[PDB]
């Protein structure tokens, strides 16, 4: 049978957040001009120029 | 500065060589064994000025 005392409850949550699914559109992304691209050793790959 | 243009012009101005049939690696190997040579004293004094 229905008892109001064992059935009333205060539920708690947040207010107005926003989930983000992509997580990598927030990274602005550029590159060195590829004639100046270097390796791990900071020497230029494609030395040949 | 990619130095294929200098050695390509170098084989242009020699009036014998079919320069469109000499590909990259020979042009760049002429670059490799051409900058081992000392500059003529005229153009060396010009570059010093």
């Amino acid at each position: 049978q229905f008892d109001f005392r064992a059935s009333m409850h205060m539920l708690t949550s947040n207010l107005t957040f926003t989930v983000y699914s992509d997580l990598l559109a927030f990274v602005s992304a550029d590159t060195v001009e590829p004639i100046n691209a270097v390796a791990f050793d900071n020497m230029r790959i494609m030395n040949e120029l | 500065k990619k130095m294929k243009s200098i050695v390509e012009d170098f084989l242009k101005r020699l009036q014998i060589f079919d320069v469109a049939r000499v590909p990259d690696d020979q042009m760049y190997r002429l670059r490799d064994r051409l900058r081992l040579l000392p500059v003529e004293i005229r153009r060396l004094d010009i570059f010093n000025l």
